[PDB]
């Protein structure tokens, strides 16, 4: 009988590239910059 | 963070079941183990009786830990919000014009009232 | 006014879940929207502090101005901001920064920026919610851009397909020099760090 | 599946636990009143997936309470001051008076 997901692990590198762009918008608040 | 909490409370939740399953099937397991008659020393076998009465309880018990999780689960699927306020009585729209007549005139109770004009 | 802003992610696939939440444990929602626009310094040799955010702030309230109207960019109401670097080393605790809240009336508005010399620099409209606790406030950011440089017709431009909720607490104290109102400040976002820390992870950012 | 609904999906699960007991009794009763090692190897053979089945089922709804993304922690209401039903209620009173 079968006994007891690597992607919801990879939903914190979601959550990862969220932040640097986070950083990227908050630098565009400064600056404008893209 | 928010998403360690939940994954470590799965980890919890997984972990008692694991631990209760495995305990009842060991328990049951190790019966057959207790399971031997002939060959045994008759002092030998009266602990096993215990033993055999022990392990189901363990088994019983474990079976009450599956239902403690249970309980868990429907509550967290009850503590989530709410998706809107809920629906009432909206029925019998109340009526604007009567209150401001009521007020008004009860406001001009006893009074002489002459127009208004610029 | 020494601001205490926080800073919280929110992806936008889950992003209404937040909004169903706090509207059940906040004041509020209020509904934000507002265009800002900076007017760029120039002037050489140093010392100009010439600080990417020593770049001047007017903001402008548009949200109740209607969409139609292309003369808003001087009938609409105005105000003008500064914002300061967040102090150094500013960790745990949330960062603090100095904000003055300037505000001016006449039919000459922008016209003034020139008249310090200043000229047109980047600019962006902020859409969201703010929700009050006593004192403290916080809103939601959607930085879009403008469909045209000051205009106010929708669609407005994301900066992408999938923009994140800038989720952002804050307080403004009085004045720095005194620490009773900031044990009262600091005490009031406590309690709504950990109100909202629930279903949401915020945390100090250097600026 | 959504809110209340998985609640219910646990109750689909709620009735298979207790049986558990009674059938490995009855797979026991096999070797002790029937006396049959094949019928054992019958019941035994059945008895097995009542746990496997509901172990799963409790990893995967788990697994569903996480999907879900329900805060761990309740959350502290605020005092709702004034939701619309309520304030048209009120009203309904007060034209029921008037």
């Amino acid at each position: 009988y079968s006994w007891f997901r690597q992607l919801e692990i990879d939903r914190a590198t979601e959550e990862q590239n969220a932040n640097q762009m986070l950083t990227d918008i908050l630098s565009f608040m400064k600056s404008g910059k893209r | 963070s928010f998403q360690r909490q939940l994954v470590q409370r799965t980890n919890t939740l997984n972990s008692s079941i694991d631990n209760a399953t495995l305990t009842i099937l060991s328990r049951f397991q190790d019966i057959l183990d207790i399971a031997i008659n002939e060959g045994k020393d008759k002092y030998t076998v009266a602990p096993e009786v215990y033993q055999i009465e022990c392990h189901t309880v363990s088994m019983v018990r474990a079976v009450e830990q599956l239902l403690d999780v249970s309980r868990q689960i429907k509550s967290y699927w009850l503590t989530n919000s709410l998706s809107t306020s809920f629906p009432t009585v909206d029925y019998s729209e109340p009526d604007l014009e009567k209150v401001k007549r009521t007020l008004t005139k009860l406001q001009n109770h006893l009074l002489e009232v002459s127009l208004i004009e610029p | 006014m020494q601001e205490l802003y926080l800073l919280g992610v929110v992806p936008s696939r889950r992003f209404e879940a937040v909004v169903n939440s706090l509207s059940k444990t906040l004041d509020g929602p209020k509904t934000i929207l507002e265009f800002w626009v900076v007017y760029r310094p120039k002037d050489v040799p140093p010392n100009l502090p010439r600080q990417p955010d020593s770049w001047l702030r007017l903001c402008s309230n548009i949200e109740s101005h209607d969409e139609t109207d292309t003369e808003w960019s001087k009938n609409t109401q105005w105000s003008m901001y500064l914002e300061g670097n967040s102090e150094p080393k500013r960790e745990d605790k949330c960062g603090i920064r100095p904000v003055n809240r300037a505000k001016l009336t006449n039919g000459s508005v922008t016209e003034f920026v020139e008249k310090m010399g200043y000229e047109f620099s980047h600019e962006y409209i902020i859409q969201g919610l703010e929700y009050f606790f006593f004192d403290t406030t916080v809103r939601i950011y959607q930085t879009l851009i403008p469909s045209q440089q000051r205009s106010i017709k929708p669609p407005f431009h994301p900066m992408n397909e999938e923009q994140p909720w800038i989720l952002h607490v804050y307080t403004h104290v009085a004045d720095a020099s005194n620490q009773v109102a900031m044990a009262k400040a600091e005490a009031n976002l406590t309690k709504v760090k950990t109100l909202l820390s629930a279903f949401c992870d915020l945390k100090n950012v250097r600026l | 599946s959504s809110d209340t609904q998985q609640v219910q999906n646990i109750l689909e699960l709620e009735a298979k636990i207790p049986d558990i007991l009674s059938s490995a009794g009855k797979c026991i009763e096999a070797i002790q009143l029937n006396n049959s090692l094949e019928d054992f190897r019958k019941y035994s053979k059945e008895f097995l997936e009542t746990v496997e089945f509901i172990s799963t089922g409790l990893r995967r709804q788990a697994l569903e309470l996480e999907k879900a993304e329900v805060p761990v922690v309740s959350l502290q209401p605020k005092k709702r001051y004034a939701s619309t039903p309520l304030s048209n209620l009120i009203f309904d009173q007060s034209s029921k008076l008037i």
